[PDB]
RNA sequence: CCGUUAGUUGCCAGCGGUUCGGCCGGGCACUCUAACGGGACUGCCCGCGAAAGCGGGAGGAAGGAGGGGACGACGUCUGGUCAGCAUGGCCCUUACGGCCUGGGCGACACACGUGCUACAAUGCCCACUACAAAGCGAUGCCACCCGGCAACGGGGAGCUAAUCGCAAAAAGGUGGGCCCAGUUCGGAUUGGGGUCUGCAACCCGACCCCAUGAAGCCGGAAUCGCUAGUAAUCGCGGAUCAGCCAUGCCGC
């Protein structure tokens, strides 16, 4: 009568909770393609739908917010599949392959003795 | 002329000494040193000292050129 | 009802202090209110470790404060003296308020 | 050893204009901030020791 | 020429914090303040019986301050006298006063740095400083320790050009960051102008 | 590679086609990242597809792709006292990557005013046999070759 | 639309007109675009002399710009260097008024490379 | 563009508001 | 990557009030969070192998030393280290030392260094739209309304600082202006208004607005950065700080 399903990465946190329903998504807020403005970011947060087929029979209600659009979409993402995780907890063949696996690790990692970039040091010029 | 700021302010560390001494008149060069000033009314017409950096050159202020940030009536470098 | 701030650098000054408060005045207020942390707070900075001319010596530390707000419900007299005269730690400070 | 300029502390700012910064330790009135009034160095040597408080070691 | 500090080494590892105590925004700094004007006159006045280290305490208005030292004798005075003018004195630094707090130690074997003080004020008295270190590490381990590693730099007690020397035994691994070890260094009075030493006594660690 | 392949990354398929070479060829079309605009124009082109053209996107991406797609071409060898300009089968992976990015390229060249409107432009006439992109690809080709009696150097 | 200096507006609004003309453009097209009163968004093509008439007339008194800005640029310029005053001093040679530093970097008014 | 100051980019970058950005 | 402790932040995964902003109550597990220990020891299945260990596979939060930090051993260089502090010696002193009034280290025919912004329409211009982040704020960040072309000027509320002052994150989204010129680009330098730390701001400041708007339509021989969340690009804060030429450094 409800699956719950967390995905979150780099800053961005997308709690995702699925109950018995229809094809809603309360993006804490509005809805999905709604708060994914003209972003093909709105199929993100729906793969984890498609594993196992039917995107119209659950209510999608969403607590995602943070880093920003796409970080926080995906981890809706991951996290419905979660959800995905709970209701059907015998689901391998499915969702791991087009499935999931942690966050990501791979955040823009730091600056130090200078080149801002990790790695941009300042180019050299003409001796 | 040259009002415009009033009373001719002169960050008062030129202001005072422009003030109530322009009563006997003049008797010129002042040698001047805050220069953060915006000259202004009175000081239409006279000479005080800019300190140029390590010089008291005597400059002498004219109507419609009075009023302005003082330092830049008096040079500070010397190229060419 | 009281509110109370134990700002503290060691991490285990705020812990001896806390753990004193909430455990023995858990035989007078309403038992305490779990020394909720706080998101300990961090201060950095960095600085050139060869003396003079090197853009590049350096390296950082930092400073901060870590957070710890114990509370007691009921002002149940006896809380009193389980905690404001039966403290232990030495690295941090007791803020009392309500 | 500068000494005849251990004034920085008479402070007659007379016009604001002229008290100015200084390192406790080093003197150094270069970078010296506040809360540690300090020489990036006499600073951060002596706090290398550490018998300046808490304070601990960068890591990440 | 770099290699980190033998404490920053330590932190939050093996040693910590001599004075130890808090304080936060506008105000720390003074605190600390006051207290090197502390430890200076302190090891100033008492370097006398060779102290060692000044732990200056604050968990409140006081200024704990425990001192060490391996010499009690001329340390409290003949009956107390000594304690006396120092915990006093104190006063006059920012009031506040504190017990005069004495720590003596258990063996300056163990003291890598009291043993640099050591060897060092040797060199001043004028003498073979190679033969200084290669005995000085030599027992400085010996009466029990994981191994001494000393060194000694600049002008080689002699030589119009100056020089390193250096020499150990057992282990320092004063690399492998945890290593509890214990490290000093000397001045270098000699009219040579500063000759720095240093020596860094393993205290085990397993 | 010090010794090791490195590895040739995979990309997870398009986003509007889940097809990995519309992927690869919009991460071509972008810039600063923006892989919004850069599927943006990816798509308004691919509206030229439909409608300038009746035809569908998905042949006329692939026919464009035969065509620029490489394959003889030389590179020379500092071997006996001399670097001689000998061809070699120019590899699938390369051929696709940079015929690819080729024609991502001379579509940049195409006229027009309008980003879609190169993709466009260049992607069609491509896919027909007619442009900037795979004439030069020709042109890389048969050129390199020329240098024939050298290709039995192998590379 | 002719006014002033002639500064017809192309197919672009009444901003994207005066900006056209001496010391217009940014800034200057907002306020003349609001005077005249008129849909930036027009694209300049029809400015009825009817309407055109008000904001052109109003135009010259308050405005200048056009024959005119070089006065309060070429007199208020004019008097800083007839005095020992400093605004007027950076431009006493070649180098930059606003800033700058010279010695080095400063072409925009000394000239070309030498 | 950041030089631009007057209009966007400028203000983006001065950092100020004002003829061009409501203090909020 | 997982359970352990706990919940004024965060949940509702289950409601009830809903003022429906999580406003009120309530639930501590889930997201949050400091803290705890467990988690590939080439250990197991398949190759190879005398061995170390590499190679295939599943398991999963992940090995193949998880991605990122700190750690730079022996010497080289007599490298750097006059004015960082320390220092041996040397010289010094009515002064090579002290304070003050100004200049000046930001002088330019020129060369080279590191960055800024730029030639634009896969852009600029305008209006409306959608979300971090590690930091910062007391005599300080500064609430909304009044003066506001603008810089800013006032009243003025808050915190006392995961709840209060900084903050408007931008590129992204939708329509609208422009249709490819030296242009709405570009914003020099000289076109104007103001904001402000400071007395004073000539020289020797930051800023808003008025007029002016130069060179440039990706740059010779040549020379640079960068293995993936990285390259690129877009932003927020940070110490020095009554103003600051910070387009520089740092962290995100």
């Amino acid at each position: 009568e409800q699956y719950y399903g967390t995905g979150r990465r780099k800053e961005a946190v997308a709690r995702v909770f699925l109950r018995p329903g229809n094809g809603k998504v309360t993006v804490n807020g509005q809805d999905f393609n709604e708060y994914f403005q003209g972003l093909v970011r709105a199929v993100a947060a729906l793969e984890p739908l498609r594993a196992v087929d039917a995107l119209g029979h659950f209510d999608a209600y969403i607590t995602v917010r943070g880093g920003g659009k796409s970080g926080q979409i995906d981890a809706i993402k991951l996290g419905i599949a979660r959800a995905l995780v709970q209701y059907n907890p015998d689901y391998r063949a499915k969702l791991k392959p087009l499935g999931f696996l942690t966050r990501d690790a791979r955040v823009v990692e730091r600056k130090k003795y200078g080149k801002h970039k990790a790695r941009r040091a300042p180019q050299y010029s003409k001796r | 002329p040259r009002s415009l700021k009033k009373g001719v302010f002169v960050d008062d560390h030129l202001l005072e000494k422009v003030l109530e001494l322009n009563a006997k008149g003049e008797k010129r060069l002042i040698k001047t040193w805050s220069r953060r000033s915006t000259i202004v009314p009175e000081m239409v017409g006279h000479t005080i000292a800019v300190y140029n950096g390590k010089q008291h050159v005597p400059v002498y202020i004219t109507e419609n050129m009075v009023g302005h940030k003082l330092g830049e009536f008096a040079p500070t470098r010397t190229y060419r | 009802k009281i509110r109370i701030k134990l700002r503290g650098f060691d991490h285990k000054t705020l812990d001896a202090s806390a753990q004193k408060i909430v455990e023995a005045a858990r035989r007078s207020g309403a038992q305490v209110s779990g020394p909720i942390p706080l998101p300990t707070r961090v201060r950095r900075f960095t600085v050139i470790r060869g003396p003079f001319k090197h853009k590049d010596s350096r390296e950082h530390f930092e400073l901060r404060t870590h957070n710890r707000l114990v509370d007691i419900i009921n002002p149940n007299r006896k809380t009193i003296e389980q905690l404001m005269t039966l403290d232990l730690p030495t690295g941090v400070e007791i803020e009392i308020k309500t | 050893a500068r000494k005849a300029l251990i004034e920085k502390a008479k402070r007659t700012p007379k016009f604001k204009v002229r008290a100015y910064t200084r390192c406790v330790r080093c003197g150094r009135a270069r970078s010296v901030y506040r809360f540690f009034g300090l020489c990036r160095i006499c600073l951060r040597e002596l706090a290398h020791k550490g018998q300046l408080p808490g304070v601990r070691k960068a890591s990440w | 020429g770099n290699k980190i500090h033998p404490i920053g080494f330590r932190l939050g590892i093996t040693r910590d914090w001599e004075s130890r105590w808090y304080a936060g925004k506008k105000q720390y700094r003074h605190l600390l303040l006051e207290d090197q004007r502390i430890r200076g006159l302190l090891e100033k006045e008492l370097y006398s019986a060779g102290l060692a280290r000044v732990d200056i305490e604050r968990a409140a208005d006081n200024v704990a301050v425990t001192v060490h030292v391996a010499k009690p004798g001329v340390v409290i005075g003949r009956g107390g006298e000594r304690i006396r003018v120092l915990r006093e004195e104190l006063a006059k630094l920012t009031g506040k006063n504190v017990a005069l707090n004495v720590q003596e130690v258990q063996n300056p074997n163990l003291s890598a740095p009291l043993v640099a003080q050591r060897v060092a004020e040797q060199i001043e008295r004028r003498f073979a400083v190679r033969r200084a270190i290669k005995q000085a590490v030599q027992r400085v381990m010996e009466s029990g320790a994981k191994g001494a590693k000393v060194i000694v730099s600049g002008r080689i007690g002699g030589a119009e050009q100056a020089r390193t020397e250096w020499a150990a035994q057992g282990r320092v691994p004063l690399h492998t960051l945890r290593a509890n070890i214990d490290y000093g260094f000397a001045l270098a009075r000699t009219t040579y102008g500063v000759l720095g030493v240093k020596a860094y006594i393993f205290l085990g660690e397993v | 590679a010090r010794r090791r392949r490195a590895e040739v990354r995979q990309l997870q398929p398009d986003l509007v086609y889940g097809d990995v070479l519309v992927t690869a060829f919009i991460n071509k079309i972008m810039r600063d990242g923006k892989k919004n605009l850069a599927a943006r124009i990816f798509y308004d082109a691919c509206k030229i597809i439909q409608e300038k053209t009746g035809q569908e996107p998905l042949k006329v991406f692939k026919q464009a792709v035969e065509n620029v797609k490489p394959r003889m071409e030389v590179r020379s060898r500092r071997v006996g006292g001399a670097n001689y300009q000998v061809p070699m089968e120019v590899s699938p992976r390369r051929q696709q990557s940079l015929a690819l990015r080729w024609l991502v390229q001379a579509a940049n060249q195409r006229p027009e005013r309008r980003a879609a409107v190169r993709i466009a432009h260049e992607l069609m006439d491509a896919a027909e046999g007619k442009g900037g992109a795979v004439k030069k690809k020709e042109d890389v080709e048969r050129m390199a070759e020329a240098n024939r009696a050298y290709a039995h150097y192998r590379w | 639309a002719r006014i002033a200096g002639v500064e017809i507006p192309r197919n672009k609004r009444v901003d994207v007109a005066l900006t056209y003309i001496y010391g217009i453009g940014k800034a200057r097209a907002k306020e003349a675009l609001e005077k005249t009163g008129i849909n930036p968004a027009t694209r300049v093509k029809d400015l009825t002399e009817a309407e055109v008439v008000r904001l052109r007339e109003y135009v010259e008194n308050t405005w200048k710009l056009e024959g005119e800005l070089r006065a309060e640029v070429a007199a208020n310029i004019k008097r800083l260097m007839d005095i020992g005053c400093y605004r007027g001093l950076r431009h006493r040679r070649g180098l930059p008024v606003r800033g700058q530093r010279t010695r080095t970097n400063a072409r925009t008014r000394k000239g070309p490379r030498k | 563009g950041k030089g631009d100051r007057r209009t966007r980019r400028g203000k983006i970058w001065r950092g100020t508001y004002g003829k061009y950005r409501p203090r909020k």
